[PDB]
DNA sequence: CACTCTACCGATAAGCAGACGTACCTCTCGACCCTGTGCT
RNA sequence: AUCGAGAGGU
DNA sequence: AGCACAGGGAAATGGTCTGCTTATCGGTAGAGTG
């Protein structure tokens, strides 16, 4: 299992000022995913 | 000795309820590109950071 | 199996009571003994 | 016969490699198979044209 | 190009593949990379530094006693985190602004 | 958001340690995926150390839009900073 | 939500309380506090430290 | 046209309940019931 | 796997 | 006729803080009386 990136560390890597250090830790090394929304109502589409 | 170890066991978790209270109240307060210090809404916080 | 269930229960989940009343009932009367090392468990037999 | 004329919008993303003077034949030339100044997307490289 | 990944453990003859610009490759992290590194409580800005790796024998983190103190650490226990930045921008970051000297 | 002229910007001649990061980073990215490199070459082969070199030689062609809190903005050139 | 007040809990078939969405959502473990503010986080090592 | 008995919307607090709680990590150990009803 | 309990580490 | 075993089953009683809901209660305001 991965090691968790809690509160404390995101308040630490804000304070630093580094925001796509958080991006990454945050999006692209723990869950990143995409999804499809209606620009008309902004909910999650049927896409294929 | 005795209570000093309670006064570390019970301190550690006020001091980190504490902190998480403080971050919270002032994690989208930063300086901007005109010298004014503002929060995520644009109030104004100072005029200057540090005065 | 009404007396030897109900023992049995108690004392191997720790869980002090009837399984049906388990939030109500105290919790971690009964630890596995801890066997690693004389001492321990001699201090594990006297514990309060 | 109504024919109209309209102006349009189109965002072109456009690689690292084809950053170089010849950028804006390329994106041009795109437009046309399928100029603003060009946004590098955070995490990516690339830069948005509209 | 096309996002397939070659493991090159299981195939049969990964030393023989010619490597074509723009592939990626997921090499082990060397001598000198950065990493940000990390004790808890994080109680400050301090306790995630940036650090150059120096790869080497024996199963702990290695560390230079004077910056012990930013990490509140020592050595009766006290296990740290490493994180290894995955990207250009992120490593910039780390070496530009994270790094222990400049802390 | 309206942009402001290069006679009227307020803000900071000098490249933020936020802004030198950003743009490190950035340059070094573009570069790791071919991007034409626009310093002259001594056998680096890291590409964050290239941006570093074209930084020094104030060849990176990236610009920075600093935002107002209103929404104007202004573009400063890498070359430009200080 | 199951954490209502004045009401008898949606207990489970082991004498459980369910997990309600509110629950789910509540919390360190919740969502927004264990999930969203905080990740596990892949590439990353842990271990003890010498000098 | 001096009075004093009830109508008022006010404010007063009153007791009420309901709502909150350091970080990260390692491991072990235990986990429904009751009764209809076909089978043989 | 999930849930709960407990023992520990800094 | 007594138990498998899936169908049918929930029951004897054993910290300070805010916002709501109630009693309390003046300060006038009607006038009801004179």
């Amino acid at each position: 299992g991965g090691l968790r990136f809690g509160e404390m560390e995101r308040d630490c890597q804000i304070s630093h000022g580094c925001s796509s250090v958080l991006r990454e830790r945050l999006f692209d090394c723990s869950d990143a995913y995409r999804v499809i929304v209606c620009d008309i109502c902004g909910l999650i589409a049927i896409a294929s | 000795g005795r209570e000093g170890l309670i006064d570390t066991a019970v301190k550690t978790a006020e001091t980190g309820y504490i902190q998480r209270r403080l971050v919270k109240a002032m994690e989208d307060v930063m300086v901007r590109y005109d010298g004014t210090v503002r929060n995520a809404m644009g109030d104004i916080i100072q005029f200057a950071y540090g005065e | 199996n009404i007396i030897t269930n109900g023992l049995r229960y108690s004392l191997a989940t720790g869980n002090w009571g009837d399984q049906k009343r388990s939030m109500v009932n105290r919790v971690g009367v009964s630890q596995v003994l801890n066997r690693y090392t004389f001492a321990s468990t001699l201090s594990h037999l006297r514990r309060t | 016969m109504p024919f109209f004329l309209k102006e349009l919008s189109l965002t072109i993303s456009l690689h690292p490699s084809y950053f170089g003077p010849r950028m804006q034949d390329y994106l041009k030339a795109k437009l046309l198979a399928d100029i603003d100044k060009g946004r590098v997307v955070p995490g990516q490289g690339f830069a948005e044209f509209e | 190009d096309t996002g397939e990944r070659i493991d090159l453990r299981y195939h049969k003859r990964a030393g023989d593949i010619p490597l074509r610009y723009g592939w990626r490759v997921e090499r082990h992290i060397r001598d000198g990379d950065v990493v940000i590194f990390n004790r808890q409580p994080s109680l400050h800005k301090m306790s995630m530094m940036g650090h150059r790796i120096r790869v080497m024998p024996y199963s702990t983190f290695r560390l230079n006693l004077s910056v012990t103190s930013p990490y509140n650490a020592d050595f009766d226990g006290d296990e740290m985190n490493m994180h290894v930045p995955q990207s250009e921008e992120t490593r910039a970051e780390i070496q530009e602004i994270t790094m222990v000297p400049k802390q | 958001g309206k942009a402001v002229a290069k006679e009227d910007r307020t803000t900071t001649p000098y490249m933020t340690k936020y802004e030198r990061a950003r743009i490190l980073g950035t340059r070094a990215l573009q570069i790791s995926m071919n991007a034409p490199v626009l310093v002259d070459l001594e056998g680096e082969t890291d590409p964050l150390q290239i941006a570093m070199k074209e930084l020094a030689q104030k060849k990176i062609p990236l610009l920075v839009r600093r935002y107002l809190p209103d929404g104007s903005y202004e573009d400063w050139s890498v070359a430009e900073l200080i | 939500d199951n954490e209502i007040a004045g009401q008898p809990q949606a207990l489970q078939k082991s004498g459980r309380p369910l997990k309600s969405i509110r629950a789910r959502l509540k919390g360190k473990e919740g969502r927004l506090r264990g999930n969203l503010m905080g990740k596990r986080v892949d590439f990353s090592a842990r271990t003890v430290i010498t000098g």
